[PDB]
């Protein structure tokens, strides 16, 4: 039988602590039965929906996540990681082979209202922008291997994010 | 104004003259203000090096220009853990925040330097006056806290005032302090002197006088 | 809060207190981006704008941003009576451009006192000993006082802050240190001070030995 997949809604696999996060579950459902297994690391989540949300979600949420169903073989893990603080740098992956673009957002707390943003690379800010946006790049550099976060003002007070390692 | 950042806090040492004479009681104080009217309620945290104290105490106020709250919590110290180096940590808790705030604060670090008092009366030039200024130099301390008055006859001498410290060349700190006086005192001959509280003195206190 | 930042500096007390020096105010603009990089001033003086300005930019450090000054000299005795120096910055980023005003400090204008303290005995005992120069009751703050053993200016010496006390006014205290030999010996060492209060804003005392 084919495997189950779980994806996340968003792409977004490393969020703060008030992000909702969904988990669509892919997979073949049989003719009387509709229903979905979830299992967070062993533990198994009541819920049948082929849909998992979390609308806040806490450092518990972190973790491995696999779904499934009747005509589905359990689906692998989906490291799902739960952050603490003002800012957190993202990304779909920061595995970045020779040549292929780069998408870092800058998220903070409850969207809360960042600005005069700048996306660091190595104590160096590789850009600066009034609101907070997003960061831009197309093929690699061969020395992209740099240690990335952002900062900004959450209201008067300056937020730093912990810094990533976009290789 | 926008308080979109949450509370922040402002984490206080002690007096020198509290610290330095026994008789007194050094404290330190944590200062939250921006404290929301929808997140009001705060929670502190007080831990003297590492280990957690629960002899803390706290009370709410209100201000005006910016309609917040200013919440403040006060620890007392005792004489010793202060200059022994312990560092006290403030820890600040509260809904609009993402986490806890952690302020620390603890005495200055480095080689403490006995002052050197100098009293220096009057410029010749300055009887002119009707009032002539005496003056008080302290020298060659470290840590920069300290404590400099001026006394009469065993009482205070109102008018005076301090120059802040100084940072000098040898690294160290210096200061003045003139206490304004009645030419005819002075010329009477009557007797000043500065008193100066210090980390590295004694006693913890010297004492130099001044007069004709 | 956003866009750029903009910070009106003052002209310096030396400058603005002897002709033969060039006082102007300074206008700095941090937070430019590279998508915008333009920048309008506009000077006014006590309403009246003016023209003189001048301008060239620096982005660089560690931002992608850019910086903007915009020096505009000034004539000593305007400064010295109070002149409104508004600056209105202006940059897109900005929905209505920045203006801030700056000025001598206002209140009535008092001459200084100086006088020079020899060090006591009690210090005399060390290798170097301490030369103390009061400069009690001056308004404003601003002032600059320096030492000179000869027409030489001295290194060995510090200044506090200007304080100000009781009577309303301000007074500060400059400690020069000198190798108790020379001091012995019975050389000269004098404190000159610069104020708007002062004759030729400028005066000076010396001290000696006996
Ligand atoms: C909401 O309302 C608040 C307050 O209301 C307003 O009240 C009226 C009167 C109004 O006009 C304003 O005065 C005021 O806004 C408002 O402001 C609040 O936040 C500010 C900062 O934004 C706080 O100010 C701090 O003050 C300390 C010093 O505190 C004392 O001294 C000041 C000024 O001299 C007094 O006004 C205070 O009353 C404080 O009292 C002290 O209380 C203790 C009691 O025992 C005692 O120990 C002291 O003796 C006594 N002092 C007195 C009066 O004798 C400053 O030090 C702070 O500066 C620091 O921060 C900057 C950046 O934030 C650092 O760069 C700087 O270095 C200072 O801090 C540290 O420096 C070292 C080394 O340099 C670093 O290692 C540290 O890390 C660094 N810390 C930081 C943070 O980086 C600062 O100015 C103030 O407490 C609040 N107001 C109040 C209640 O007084 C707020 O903006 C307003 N906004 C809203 C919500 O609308
Ligand atoms: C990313 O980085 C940017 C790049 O800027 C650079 O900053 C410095 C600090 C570097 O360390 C690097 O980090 C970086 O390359 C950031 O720009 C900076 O942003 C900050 C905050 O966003 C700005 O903060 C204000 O800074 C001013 C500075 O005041 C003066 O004094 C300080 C003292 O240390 C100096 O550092 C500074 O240069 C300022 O003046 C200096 O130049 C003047 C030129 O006019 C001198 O005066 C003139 O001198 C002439 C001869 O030299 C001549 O005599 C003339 O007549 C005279 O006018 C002046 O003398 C000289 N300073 C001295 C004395 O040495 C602070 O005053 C101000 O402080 C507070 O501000 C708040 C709000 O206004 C206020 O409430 C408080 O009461 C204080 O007043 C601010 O802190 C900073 O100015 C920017 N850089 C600059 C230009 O310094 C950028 O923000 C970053 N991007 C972000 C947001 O992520």
């Amino acid at each position: 039988l084919p495997k189950a997949v779980v994806f996340l809604e968003p792409q977004w696999y490393s969020v703060l602590e008030k992000d909702s996060v969904t988990l669509k579950c892919q997979g073949a459902y049989s003719p009387e039965d509709n229903s979905t297994q979830w299992f967070h690391n062993e533990s198994l989540i009541s819920s049948q929906a082929s849909s998992y949300f979390i609308d806040a979600a806490t450092v518990n949420d972190s973790g491995e996540y696999r779904c499934q169903t009747n005509l589905s073989t359990l689906s692998d893990p989906v490291q799902l990681e739960v952050h603490i603080g003002w800012l957190l740098l993202q990304a779909p992956r920061w595995v970045f082979k020779e040549e292929d673009p780069i998408h870092l957002r800058c998220h903070s707390w409850k969207n809360t209202a960042l600005h005069k943003v700048t996306y660091l690379q190595n104590g160096k800010d590789r850009k600066y922008f009034h609101h907070n946006s997003d960061f831009h790049i197309p093929k690699a550099t061969l020395k992209d291997s740099g240690s990335y976060f952002c900062r900004g003002l959450v209201g008067s007070k300056n937020v730093s994010s912990e810094t990533v390692n976009i290789t | 104004p926008e308080l979109l950042g949450g509370p922040s806090v402002f984490l206080f040492p002690p007096k020198p003259k509290d610290t330095l004479m026994i008789s007194r009681t050094p404290e330190v104080t944590c200062v939250v203000v921006d404290v929301s009217h929808e997140d009001p309620e705060v929670k502190f945290n007080w831990y003297v090096d590492g280990v957690e104290v629960h002899n803390a105490k706290t009370k709410p106020r209100e201000e005006q220009y910016n309609s917040t709250y200013r919440v403040v919590s006060v620890l007392t110290v005792l004489h010793q853990d202060w200059l022994n180096g312990k560092e006290y940590k403030c820890k600040v808790s509260n809904k609009a925040l993402p986490a806890p705030i952690e302020k620390t604060i603890s005495k200055a670090k480095g080689q403490p330097r006995e002052p050197q008092v100098y009293t220096l009366p009057p410029s010749r030039e300055e009887m002119t006056k009707n009032q002539v200024s005496l003056t008080c130099l302290v020298k060659g301390f470290y840590p920069s806290d300290i404590a400099v008055e001026w006394e009469s006859n065993g009482q205070p001498e109102n008018n005076y005032k301090t120059t802040p410290p100084v940072l000098d060349s040898d690294g160290s700190f210096f200061l003045y302090s003139k206490l304004t006086v009645d030419k005819s005192r002075w010329q009477q001959g009557n007797v000043f002197s500065c008193s100066v509280m210090h980390e590295a003195l004694h006693n913890h206190y010297t004492q130099k006088s001044l007069s004709l």
